[PDB]
């Protein structure tokens, strides 16, 4: 039950050690249809891994509504649920309940959210600026590949400064949502070559006669849901010559639309949407404002859309449909160009902007994140207090008290491994460092270089957001706890 | 963990092994078996490894590396793939020592950084000898002849490949713009460049040699539908009272199609081309006109004549433009009782036209692939002008400087770039298995020549001795021994980075 | 019988030698780890000692009977150390066979490392030296600190710098045309269980292993030349006419050789088997030392020692059986030490060779046994320590800094024979590479230290000084840089010379195998 | 893993429990009597204390301390 | 190979250490084992068991070696002092292969903390009157109450303390003991059990009740030789009923902090170890080790150092008044053998037996 139970979660609980850490590592994933995924997130492959034990799968649900939610930082946690049921192998002996277990983890749980605010320093009530933004990337590396710091940086603070409203003065929690960023898969060209553009990108290939105007401008958009063959030549005429008449440069049709009619269209230039996807359709309703008509008709301007330019390109070498406005007014509007070799660097990245965009959503939606020390440096503060904590206390609790400190203890056995460091020699230089103000700017350091000394988080800027820490706890203690909570596997009829 | 990774890397290794005689010109063909009974001997990794069946899933990897090949350098698959996992050879005895290979990985990110500024050092400027198109692009050919199977009946494939991507636009040089036909049967010496847009195959059907094949100057004219009588016509609810009824059908589906071949020969082309097949309602319409006529038109065939004459495909007749109707000098039809079309006097056109004759099928989809490996050579080249010689000897005198960046370091990661230069030394012992000439023979002089000549050291294959490159005019651009690096960095980095698979079902 | 063929058969006894080179890594240096053996009898032993691991180790392949008589080897030579000596031969075969795969032909490689151990003899002259910076007895006493390797009793080496050291400076004796020379074995080793090893003491004398029982016995004995008796013989029908014939004659018999041997004038009398109560009442009239149940073969040092022959009855040219004065030994005076309850004759004051004793105590006979061959395989080492001066740097330091000068010497050789040099160079860092595993430690870390820091004399001119760098080098427990010159560890040129020129010959019938022929048992 | 240990149940009573409906039956003097037969074909009736434990064999070990 | 041949030798070890568990104190409860000859053995003396049990590994012989050394040096109470071994076997490196820490390091960590140890028992406890009759007539009532002759206990402490002090006088140096093997332990069959110089011979007429209580009479009297000989060694006398323990426990948990380095884990992990000893004095009497072992941290600390187990009802009582007492070498002379014996056994890496002598 708890036991053979918690032995098959310490399988993956060892083979995701390598998701967490500046040192980690990423692995590779089958599925039944031979696919396969190589990423550092085990959110992403424990949803497609076929899970056997029942209880398995709630530990699997429980990290991903963390991902569904926060999804900044889930890597770190990831495995802080898996050692809450570790420690919980000493107390079998010990013969203490499932009903003292919850008792002394909810206790130090709700003592754990004061101390966080205690120790939290670094108010940001910014959250607008690049220069807020550039300190809230490297943390996001820390839990990511370690490859290139340089480019995410300034491709990620440029996208979000671009979908922000920036006016005069904006109050009150400016509008930020993760959908407004798409990043767009290009096959070839190094990591370096990625640009941001403030317009949005489709991925199609034009029959041809690409537009080759710009600063004429002009567009519009409109979005649309023997003697019988010859009625349809009048009539296809007629109402390609309706839509023309109006001057609209694009038409977004999602019906079937044959040869004839794509051949009067050829007479002005008028591009046509081949994408069956509803997400670009919907977009351009929130952006250019056009209403779908299903018939085809004289549409008017109340249904016709408003676009910058027009403008065909080769990125990759194969022509895209790029909508970009080179000066005006640009409101939650912004895309990312993405350059890769191979699709495996692709989706690595693409995890990275996924996660560093709801970063800076799950930022802006309270009032504010602060900073806390991340990559283990506040759990060293942490066991300190939970031990005195044990003590203010005693009682039967303060033994459930003390091994949910020593929960804490698996993130920095964790970042040795990773590493390749010592956990015995690492652990008492931190527990002769953040021990007995020097020790709320003061972080472990994971470099080859440690061994000489340990070097803060000051100039490394590793931070861990405190919305998402008080979250992590509370998802890792309430899963744990509901593992112990479940008397017997039963299965179900029919 | 670490046992895991050493199955993977020996799977890996395993094929690499035979794919060992491909870098330089004393390679040998590598035979395949595939399920299709088809398979295609080349020196090739990308072929190779599409149709190799795959069993351990990290084994794609080699997949995806010479398709970023040609992405992101666009040739050496028979060069830098079969070194992009030499590393991980050398590192074979590392991961059974408990050195963890994130070092590892930073060892060898290191030491390809500061071999990039070792190639741009030794990159020598032909600018200063004002080399044209002609000696500059004609020393790299007989480079890239390398691997090849046609050796010395190259010297006609140089004089063919110079001369077609120099009537080319030099500013856009892709594969895709310039047409390949590869025609079987026949000789090598038989092929010929084409100056504009040529059919895909051919089409004989009803009267074939009847056509003359000396023409004028022809008109290219564009069509969308089908020509037929009650075959491929548009079905349609037509009401029939009576069995006598069916003639008014065949008069109104002909006045339908002859009205529409009626407006459109007010333009008087000579060359009547569809977007599908022309049947022989058609066929009896155009003899009187005396006209060609060739319909089963690709949509690659016509993206190059728009290039050229600027038409556009017509579904009807009152879009007919005169802007749509070009010309051409002269036309003049090509071989197995197969018409070849073929444009001259295109001056506009974007795209060209290389026409490949062979006997062996097999051999001359290697040609293809030595097509499109000369087009990055000189595309390469005309962008930026640098002198590196080839047949992998180039990271012979880069290991010496390697060496010692590596007495600076004092630290775990000294012996890990003293194992990066000792896989470069596999570059020579695969060359020594090739030719039969024994390695330790060359790899003892390979130490002594940095220690005296320095500069560029060749290992000339012609000598059976030690000698330059240089002076032998073989010359490769350095943008692919660059890249060649980033290749493999992103290659070994990745398997490095797995210390396990999961595999359901 | 059949035969298998091919390369593998190779790799099957490679396979085979890494399989229990493994096992034996484990016991390498103080950090290591002991381990133990069953007889399947139920018994079993504790000990790191390679050359009883091998013995007790059954490989039915040739290969493991080369480890059992090179281990037999470097005991007489050597005696200790054999986890630093026999499994140097494991290694080598590892590195010998990559490179004869493909390119190299299996005389090249011992043709290799013959040409390149040969020339190596100066390599290793140049770093071997005269004991320096030893004052007196310190030269032992350095050394004896060394036993922590193959040895896990090196902890304890503080107080056996005295026992031990001092133990083969009293057996020093003049034989063989005037050469100084230290007879094996003639350190008696005796067993005791009780207090600590801590009280362990050296006797400068043979001690007899034996109990006193019988109070008949003299307590006291005084005064000198004491003459020793060793005896080897045994003393203690239809009608009852019969019996008594024999009886009366036989009493008579046995009480008088016992008067022969007191006519001859003898203080001591060893007897191999028992002695009656009778027997030992002439011994207290004569003021005789009677001694009782004595082992045949600790009778045998007595005779190369003080000079007692050993009588197996008596008799003589003629009828009359007697004891000859010329089978008696001398001795200065004989001592009793009662130690837990258990008496023991001790012999001081030999006549042609002078030896000593080393009593020893501890918990059980598992403790005894890591401090007897322990102690003893230490003794052998100052055998060939005091024999030959020259030393050379303790540590096991001496293989990293001969790697420089291979590099040099791989340049100057060449041809196909300069791959079998740098492989063979890399194999001397795997003994350093050992000994972080089991200490828990980075090699990677301490091979580029061992690389740089002993390499910077070679590349720097000798002769201009700027020294900078002692070379002599490592540290296992701590991982810094300290110097075992000011800590007192030093070994032997026996360590070295004479002890891997046999072991690096063993690869040579190794490369030479072509297939196996095995013939089926009767 | 700690758990294992050992649980004190019917598992140590079945040894003892067997002798009970056994030797219930014969109690008393309306009880009935047990015989034992050899190969012989020698048979001794009696239902006597020297019988039920010492001249009875059973795969039972509880029945050798009840013996004694 | 690795650390896979140490669990057998791990798991051997707790094994045997579940059989003897509950095996600890006066109430401990009686074990049954079986021969392939037939037979069984049923006693509540856990060296008895322990001596008959004979099964095949390596380090099971080795254990018993150990028992044999504490019964020159101690030999009484073997429920309260030599099957303590075992437990301490088992608990001495709980968590080793999933933590890989170096067992060398860890048995310099195990010397420390033994260091220690002894310094502790030396504090909490105090010296006794080595000629006292009264003071070691208690002292003999402690191992043989386990038995019907604590009512007729006058006469066996009457051949006690009388056959202690018949000789003596063997000693000036390093205790006045002899050896008790010369004294005649011949014994009567019949009635009722209440009917310089080197060492002599002195016997005194003694009746059992039958042959099976004869080798009883030597369970309360021969053992009883080494509770006089206890106070001659070591006149310091020790709380006893597992309270040394507690003491030890404290020291090891708040000492541990102030050393830090490497060792700081393994030095408190002796602390665990020996809180086992305690866990069965209360489950025999009826308690529950989960609230009394957290009030026997503070008590005994606190408190005061008399602070115990009561071996009858389980509740916390002082030693005072609980009539018990342990001579300093109960657990002097058996944690110091303990260790030394267990780091021996964790030293073995690899084991290949089945090749021949």
């Amino acid at each position: 039950q708890i036991i053979k139970s918690i032995a098959a979660i310490r399988e993956l609980h060892q083979m995701c050690l390598t998701s967490m850490g500046p040192c980690g590592r990423n692995k590779i994933i089958v599925n039944h249809l031979g696919k396969i995924i190589i990423t550092n997130d085990a959110a992403t492959m424990l949803r497609e891994l076929d899970i056997v034990h029942p209880a398995v799968k709630v530990l699997v649900m429980a990290t991903e509504q963390q991902k569904i939610d926060m999804g900044d930082g889930t890597n770190l946690v990831m495995i802080l649920a898996g050692e809450l049921l570790n420690v919980s192998e000493k107390l079998i002996s010990m013969g203490l309940s499932a009903v003292e277990i919850i008792q002394g983890y909810n206790m130090a749980r709700k003592f754990t959210l004061k101390e966080l605010d205690e120790m939290v320093v670094g108010e940001i009530t910014d959250k607008n600026d690049k220069n807020e933004l550039l300190k809230m990337i490297k943390p996001v590396i820390s839990s990511k590949k370690y490859g290139s710091e340089d480019i995410l940086s300034e491709l990620v603070s440029e996208a979000v400064s671009h979908v922000l409203p920036v006016a005069q003065q904006a109050g009150e929690i400016p509008y930020f949502n993760v959908d407004s960023i798409r990043v767009v898969k290009i096959m070839g060209g190094s990591l370096s070559n990625s640009t941001v553009i403030k317009g949005m990108v489709f991925n199609r290939e034009p029959e041809g006669h690409v537009k080759s105007l710009s600063e004429d401008k002009k567009h519009k958009v409109a979005v649309f849901t023997l003697d019988f063959s010859k009625g349809e030549e009048k009539q296809i005429d007629a109402m390609m010559k309706e839509i023309a008449d109006m001057g609209v440069e694009c038409i977004v049709a999602g019906a079937g639309v044959g040869e004839l009619a794509l051949h009067y269209l050829n007479r002005y230039g008028i591009l046509v949407l081949k994408v069956p996807s509803k997400f670009e359709l919907r977009r351009l309703c929130r952006v250019c404002g056009a209403t779908p008509l299903p018939r085809l008709g004289a549409p008017t301007p109340e249904e016709l859309g408003l676009v910058e330019t027009v403008k065909t390109m080769e990125i990759g070498g194969d022509r895209v449909t790029v909508f970009k406005q080179e000066q005006g007014e640009i409101s939650r509007t912004s895309t990312i160009i993405l350059r890769g070799a191979t699709q495996n660097n692709l989706d690595d990245i693409e995890r990275a902007i996924d996660d560093g965009v709801a970063a800076v959503k799950g930022l802006m939606k309270p009032s504010g994140g602060k900073l806390l020390p991340g990559a283990g440096a506040t759990e060293i503060e942490l066991i300190s207090r939970i031990t005195k904590y044990g003590e203010r206390t005693p009682g039967l609790l303060q033994l459930a008290i003390k091994q949910f400190a020593v929960a804490f203890e698996v993130v920095p056995r964790t970042l040795a491994e990773t590493a390749g460091l010592d956990v015995n020699e690492v652990l008492p230089n931190l527990y002769a460092a953040h021990n007995v103000t020097d020790h709320l700017y003061k972080g472990v350091d994971i470099d080859g270089e440690s061994d000489e000394g340990v070097k803060d988080i000051r100039e490394e800027n590793i931070y861990d957001m405190l919305a998402t820490k008080k979250f992590a706890i509370n998802v890792a203690t309430e899963a744990a706890t509901t593992v112990l909570s479940i008397d017997q596997i039963i299965m179900a009829k029919k | 963990g670490k046992g895991q990774i050493i199955s993977n890397i020996n799977a890996c290794v395993a094929v690499q092994e035979a794919l060992k005689p491909t870098l330089g010109p004393l390679g040998s063909d590598i035979l395949i078996v595939t399920s299709n009974q088809k398979t295609t001997i080349s020196n090739d990794g990308a072929t190779i490894l599409k149709l190799l069946d795959v069993v351990h899933p990290a084994a794609k990897t080699l997949v995806d590396i010479s398709r970023a090949q040609d992405a992101e350098v666009g040739d050496g698959t028979t060069s830098v793939t079969i070194l992009a996992g030499e590393l991980m050879k050398e590192a074979k005895p590392f991961l059974e020592e408990g050195i963890s290979s994130h070092l590892i990985m930073k060892g060898y990110r290191k030491a390809v950084s500061l071999a990039v500024e070792k190639i741009n050092e030794l990159a020598v400027d032909i600018t200063s000898e004002k080399s044209s198109g002609r000696e500059l692009l004609e020393r790299c050919a007989r480079t890239a002849m390398s691997s090849k199977l046609i050796h010395n009946n190259a010297d006609f494939f140089v004089k063919m490949c110079v001369d077609a991507v120099l009537s080319l636009d030099r500013n856009d040089l892709d594969d895709k713009l310039i047409g390949i036909k590869k025609i079987p049967g026949g000789a090598m010496e038989e092929s010929l460049f084409i100056n504009g847009v040529a059919f895909k195959k051919t089409f004989s059907y009803a009267g074939f040699e009847q056509q003359p094949k000396k023409f004028n100057n022809p008109k290219i004219l564009s069509l969308n539908v089908e020509l037929e009588l009650k075959a491929e016509k548009d079905n349609a609810e037509v009401r029939v009272e009576h069995v006598e009824d069916y003639q008014a059908i065949v008069d109104a589906e002909w006045q339908l199609i002859f009205e529409k071949l009626r407006q459109v020969e007010e333009t008087g082309a000579n060359i009547v081309l569809s977007k599908l097949p022309i049947g022989d309602l058609a066929t009896q319409f155009f003899a009187d006109r005396n006209i060609f006529c060739a319909g089963r038109v690709s949509a690659d065939d016509m993206n190059r004549v728009i290039q050229a004459v600027g038409g556009s495909i017509q579904s009807t007749t009152s879009d007919i433009k005169p802007e749509h109707l070009g010309t051409c000098a002269l036309f003049e039809e090509m071989i197995g009782s197969e018409r070849y079309n073929l444009f001259q006097g295109c001056p506009q056109a974007k795209t060209c036209t290389l026409l490949l004759r062979g006997g062996a099928e097999q051999v001359i989809a290697e040609v293809e692939r030595s097509l499109h490996d000369a087009i990055m050579i000189v595309k390469r080249a005309l962008q930026n002008k640098l002198i590196v010689a080839g047949g992998g000897a180039t990271e012979m005198e880069v290991s010496k400087c390697l060496r010692d960046y590596s007495k600076t370091i004092a630290g775990k990661q000294q012996m890990i770039i003293n194992a990066f230069a000792k896989a470069l030394e596999v570059i020579p012992r695969q060359l020594c298995e090739n030719a039969g000439f024994d390695a330790i023979e060359i790899l003892n002089k390979l130490r002594l020549a940095h220690s005296k000549g320095e500069k560029w050291y060749g290992v000339v294959f012609e000598t059976e001795n030690i000698g330059d490159n240089f002076a032998k005019f073989v010359w490769e651009p350095a943008l692919v021994k660059i890249n060649a690096l980033n290749s493999a960095t992103e290659a070994t980095n990745l398997i490095l980075s797995v210390d396990e698979t999961i595999t359901n079902k | 019988g059949e035969k298998i063929s091919g390369d593998d058969i190779r790799n099957q006894n490679v396979l085979a030698t890494m399989a229990v080179a493994n096992v034996v890594k484990s016991s390498l240096g103080p950090v290591g780890l002991d381990k133990m053996l069953v007889d399947d009898i139920g018994d079993f032993t504790v000990t790191n000692d390679g050359a009883t691991i091998l013995s007790l180790l059954d490989v039915q392949h040739p290969a493991g009977k080369i480890l059992v008589e090179l281990a037999q080897q470097q005991d007489r030579e050597i005696g200790d150390g054999t986890t630093s000596v026999v499994i140097i031969a494991s290694e080598l075969l590892k590195r010998a066979n990559e490179l004869v795969k493909n390119k190299i032909h299996p005389t090249t490689i011992i043709t290799g490392f013959r040409v390149a151990l040969r020339e190596a003899i100066r390599f290793i002259n140049e770093v071997l030296s005269t004991s320096v910076d030893t004052l007196g007895k310190e030269t032992l006493i350095n050394i004896a600190k060394t036993s922590m390797s193959s040895k896990i009793i090196g902890a304890d080496s503080d107080f056996f710098s005295n026992m031990v050291v001092d133990a083969l400076l009293a057996v020093k004796t003049q034989n063989s045309k005037g050469e100084i020379k230290y007879p094996v074995k003639a350190v008696n080793v005796l067993k005791a269980h009780g207090k600590s090893a801590t009280e362990s003491l050296l006797v400068p004398g043979y001690a007899l292993n034996c109990t006193v029982a019988s109070q008949a016995m003299p307590k006291r004995i005084a005064g000198g030349n004491v003459k020793i008796a060793c005896l080897d013989l045994n003393l203690q029908i239809d009608d009852p006419e019969q019996l008594e014939q024999i009886r009366k004659r036989e009493a008579g018999i046995v009480l008088e050789r016992v008067k022969k041997i007191i006519d001859a004038g003898a203080q001591v009398v060893l007897t191999t088997k028992g002695i009656d109560d009778l027997c030992l009442k002439e011994f207290v009239e004569a003021k005789i030392m009677g001694v009782r149940r004595c082992k045949k073969e600790d009778l045998r040092r007595i005779a190369r020692a003080t000079g007692a022959t050993l009588v197996s009855s008596m008799s003589n040219l003629e009828g009359e059986e007697t004891f000859e004065s010329s089978y008696l030994g001398l001795c200065d005076e004989v001592v009793q030490a009662k130690f837990s309850d258990d008496e023991c004759i001790l012999i001081k004051g030999t006549s042609k060779h002078s030896s000593s004793s080393i009593i020893l105590r501890g918990a059980n006979d598992y403790s005894l046994d890591e401090m007897e061959r322990s102690l003893h395989d230490s003794l052998s080492v100052v055998k060939r320590t005091l024999e030959s001066g020259n030393v050379v740097p303790g540590g096991g330091c001496v293989e990293a800094a001969l790697n420089i000068y291979l590099d040099n010497f791989a340049t100057t050789v060449g041809s196909r024979e300069q791959l079998a040099i740098a492989e063979f160079a890399a194999a001397l860092l795997i003994i350093p590479k050992t000994l972080a595993v089991n200490a828990a430690k980075d090699s990677s870390e301490l091979v580029a230290k061992l690389r740089s820091y002993h390499a910077a004399s070679q590349m720097a001119k000798p002769e201009d000084v700027k020294r900078r760098s002692y070379r002599n080098g490592l540290d296992l427990i701590r991982g810094k840089i300290v110097d075992e010159i000011h800590a007192g560890v030093l070994e032997p040129t026996i360590s070295k010379v004479k002890s891997l020129k046999s072991a690096l010959e063993a690869c040579v019938a190794i490369l030479r195998i072509d297939t196996m022929i095995t013939v089926d048992p009767e | 893993e700690s758990l294992r240990r050992d649980a004190a149940l019917k598992v140590n009573v079945t040894s003892a429990e067997g002798l009970q409906s056994v030797l219930e039956t014969n109690l008393g003097p309306k009880g009935t009597l047990k015989m034992l037969v050899d190969g012989a074909g020698n048979i001794k009736l009696t239902k006597d204390g020297k019988v039920l434990l010492t001249e009875m064999q059973i795969q039972s070990p509880t029945a050798v301390l009840i013996a004694r | 190979t690795g650390r896979q041949a140490q669990i057998s030798n791990i798991t051997a070890a707790k094994a045997v250490a579940d059989v003897i568990r509950t095996c600890l104190g006066p109430k401990a409860m009686l074990k049954m084992l079986l021969d392939p000859m037939g037979g069984l053995v049923l006693t509540n003396d856990g060296h008895a068991i322990l001596r008959e049990i004979d099964v095949a590994h390596p380090a099971a012989k080795s254990m018993l070696e150990l028992s044999r050394t504490q019964d020159e040096e101690v030999g009484d109470g073997t429920t309260t002092v030599i099957i303590l071994a075992g437990e301490i076997l088992a608990q001495c490196a709980p968590y080793l292969i999933e933590k890989n820490i170096h067992p060398v390091i860890i048995i310099q960590a195990l010397k420390k903390a033994l260091t220690d140890a002894l310094e502790v028992i030396k504090q909490v406890s105090k010296p006794v009157d080595v000629e006292n009759d009264a003071a070691m007539k208690k002292l003999i009532q402690a191992s043989i109450g386990t038995k019907y002759v604590i009512h007729w206990s006058e006469k066996m402490c009457e051949l006690a303390l009388d056959a202690v002090k018949t000789v003596r006088k063997d000693l000036g140096q390093t205790f006045e003991i002899d050896i008790k093997r010369y004294v005649r332990v011949e014994k009567i069959p019949g009635g009722d059990v209440l009917d310089s110089g080197l060492q002599k011979a002195c016997t005194i007429m003694l009746r059992g009740g039958s042959k099976d209580i004869l080798n009883e009479i030597d369970r309360n009297l021969q053992d009883a030789m080494a509770v006089a000989r206890n106070v001659m060694l070591s006149p310091s006398l020790s709380p006893g009923g597992g309270a040394t323990e507690m003491a030890v426990s404290v020291k090891l948990a708040e000492k541990a902090k102030q050393l830090e380095g490497i060792q700081q884990w393994p030095y408190q992990a002796v602390a665990d170890a020996m809180e086992c000893i305690p866990r069965t004095l209360i489950q025999n009497a009826g308690g529950d080790p989960i609230r009394l072992l957290s009030q026997l941290r503070a008590k005994h600390a606190q408190g005061n150092f008399t602070t115990g187990i009561d071996g009858d009802k389980g509740k916390i009582v002082d030693m005072v008044s609980y009539g018990i007492w342990e001579p300093e070498v109960i657990k002097q002379q058996s944690v110091k053998t303990a260790i030394e014996s267990a780091c021996l056994l964790l030293r073995v890496d690899d084991i290949v037996s089945g090749v021949r002598k």
